[PDB]
RNA sequence: UUGGCGGAAAGGCCUUGGGUGCUUGCUGGCGAAUUGCAAUGUCAUUUUGCGUGGGGAUAAAUCAUUUGUAUACGACUUAGAUGUACAACGGGGUAUUGUAAGCAGUAGAGUAGCCUUGUUGUUACGAUCUGCUGAGAUUAAGCCUUUGUUGUCUGAUUUGU
RNA sequence: GAACAGCCUCUAGUUGAUAGAAUAAUGUAGAUAAGGGAAGUCGGCAAAAUAGAUCCGUAACUUCGGGAUAAGGAUUGGCU
RNA sequence: CAAAUGAGAACUUUGAAGACUGAAGUGGGGAAAGGUUCCACGUCAACAGCAGUUGGACGUGGGUUAGUCGAUCCUAAGAG
């Protein structure tokens, strides 16, 4: 959704800002409970994991039936309807493909997708991806699946504050790009014919080629990238007025900003607020991941209380956090009789 | 006998050109009104008054005003019409303030 | 017809039973020529069709419009056949600037007289100052609703298991 | 305005130079830039700074004519 | 921007607007040079590096009036 700014106690035992406030950048990423519509599994086989059958939900979801179209609107929306006709019974082929993915299938992720309806976005096309179940044993695995469908599961459920998580987006993009920018080469010197911004030489005599690892122009930006280590510092509940209001602040005031986000809009649902930036830009899907080792750096382990959350306008130098706040530096006005 | 309406409507020249090279800002007006009529009303044939180009040329090819209260007026076409059996019409409509004006049908009586 | 078992690329293995055909296991009866003295002497397979029958449901993509989380062009996130959908205007929020035109003031450095015999009588003016007035103007063009108004919603091409 | 310089406008003339759409890189032309200030480079190349007018002040040297707009400072609108 | 003409108009014509040259002009004349390009009347073959209904193009025609303006006369450097 955004960036935003913190102010909270550190705590290092050794650091010449111990208990001190620091002032720090944060980013907002609003998640809306995503619905569990559907469970994979995956036998491994030596040539890799290999999913033996996909098991959906009865009902889906208007918008994840939008994803699976292009055309929506122009379409008859006969999707899955023969499969909700195989469902309708209590296991016709539906236990049979559970009990499937129980005596194979070592590996099993469910199929969750996002609530576009619930974020400020006008896509109406809901992100379904794959979240792997990492505990139990199978049957347990897909006992949890087969018991999740059709439910939202919130992000309070998995994701707990104080936790280092990783983001997981494609970057934005910057189109075509020159070398200079794109690989942040030394600019040529200005009395230079036919260009600066390029790399002078691209190359040796032999080999008579032009290498890999010589820079080029080309596109910028729109990468997949995987950061890991991101701090949460808020996991806020979007049935909850006063979600920046902390322990210090107490003032009934909302994560979204004064005039909103700027470019997305409002966070009404759950949100998350973790530790510096993420790939990708604003209105962007973004994947959180649970980290894949056991961190301490004492760092991680760093117990976090904010004490304040920005809301001031984004859309420029807002002075004020709250609309009462900036009424009631400016008085009565002349639109407000 | 439909298809005969006439319209106000307030068009958002600032928006529209935004960010518009100098020397193209009045004739890219121009073709803005065009596209606004055609979006509209639906009609290609769009013609624009000249009083409704001397509004738009009033203050030099940069000088085009921020809002234009316009009156969009679809026709049938006549003497060999053309592809189209509909066009439209656009004039200038004179008020104080472009501002504060919302779209409103107005009838031949 | 009855159990299954087999996920590494399972596409294979018996059986439970009913029906039918051969049996060289041991003995008989008829036939074979002439393809002429040999000539591979023709015997098994990723597809279909004016066609026949044991049965099944009547989808999308693309162009055009739109979008801007993309973009040299292609591509790429999106939306669009009655929805609390989309769009064009208007309030709000927000922000930028800095107190709008007009009207009024015994305000303003000063410049030229009246007579009804000089503590507000007044005129031809006068950059600026003050009040209405944190006013006015602009505000998505890459920040929202049509609780307000107004409109839009069946145009063209292709896809054989 | 010192000014047939640069800017704007009467008379007169022209509106001619293939166009439309979009706004990637690299270009050509024009700009701006925190803090530093030539560390860049063969070299301050290129650019920047200076600049009109009034007043004050103006050195070494000198062929006494200059140097000299030396250097170096201040002021500049509108109105009555 | 509209209208006209036209089979056809971004480019022709006529109105309307916006502009430009800004009087050492994109104005009004001339010298050398060109030679009919001047002017009227008709349309796509070529030409006007797009188009063209327009044209310095194509076709057909019309146009240059001197005692006073020049030449003519004189002499210059010079030629002979």
């Amino acid at each position: 959704a955004g960036m935003t700014t913190i102010v909270r106690d550190l705590d290092r035992p050794g650091s010449k800002f111990h208990k001190r406030e620091v002032v720090e950048a944060v980013t907002v990423v609003d998640t809306p409970p995503v619905v569990v519509v559907g469970v994979v599994g995956y036998v491994e086989t030596p040539r890799g994991l290999r999913s033996l059958t996909t098991v959906w939900a009865e009902h889906l979801s208007d918008e994840v039936k939008r994803r699976f179209y292009k055309n929506w609107y122009k379409s008859k929306k006969k999707a899955f309807t023969k499969y909700s006709a195989k469902y309708a019974q209590d296991g016709a082929g539906i236990e049979r493909e559970l009990a499937r993915i129980k005596k194979y299938a070592s590996v099993v992720r469910v199929l969750v997708h996002t609530q576009i309806r619930k974020t400020p976005l006008a896509q109406k096309k809901a992100h379904l991806a794959e979240i792997q179940l990492n505990g139990g044993s199978i049957s347990e695995k897909v006992d949890w699946a087969r018991e999740h469908f059709e439910k939202t599961v919130a992000v309070d459920s998995v994701f707990e504050q104080n936790e280092m998580i990783d983001a997981i987006a494609v970057t934005k993009g910057h189109g075509f790009e020159g070398v200079t920018h794109r690989w942040g080469t030394k600019k040529l010197p200005r009395k230079t014919h036919r260009g600066l911004r390029k790399v002078a030489c691209i190359g040796a005599w032999h080999p008579a080629h032009v290498m890999w690892s010589v820079a080029r122009a080309g596109q910028r930006g729109y990468h997949s990238r995987t950061s890991i280590n991101h701090k949460i510092y808020r996991v806020g509940k979007g049935d909850d007025e006063a979600n920046g209001a902390t322990s210090f602040d107490r003032t009934k005031k909302t994560i979204t900003p004064m005039g909103g986000f700027v470019h997305y809009g409002e966070i009404k649902n759950d949100f998350i607020m973790v530790k510096g930036c993420i790939p990708g830009n604003r209105k962007r899907i973004v994947t959180l991941r649970k980290s894949l080792y056991t961190n301490t750096s004492r760092k991680a382990l760093e117990e976090v209380s904010l004490k304040w959350i920005d809301t001031a306008s984004k859309f420029g130098k807002g002075r004020f956090q709250t609309p009462a706040e900036k009424h009631a530096f400016m008085g009565t006005l002349k639109k407000d009789l | 006998l439909k298809d005969v309406v006439t319209r106000e409507y307030t068009i958002n020249l600032h928006k529209r050109l935004h960010g518009v090279s100098f020397k193209k800002r009045a004739p890219r007006a121009v073709k803005e009104i065009k596209k606004f009529a055609k979006l509209h009303m639906g009609t290609d044939d769009v013609r624009l008054a000249p009083e409704l180009n001397q509004a738009i040329w009033k203050r030099g090819v940069k000088g085009v005003e921020y809002r234009l209260r316009l009156r969009i007026s679809r026709k049938r076409n006549e003497e060999e019409d053309a592809k189209n059996p509909l066009f439209s019409y656009v004039e200038p409509v004179l008020v104080a303030s472009a501002k504060g004006l919302q779209t409103v049908v107005v009838e031949e009586d």
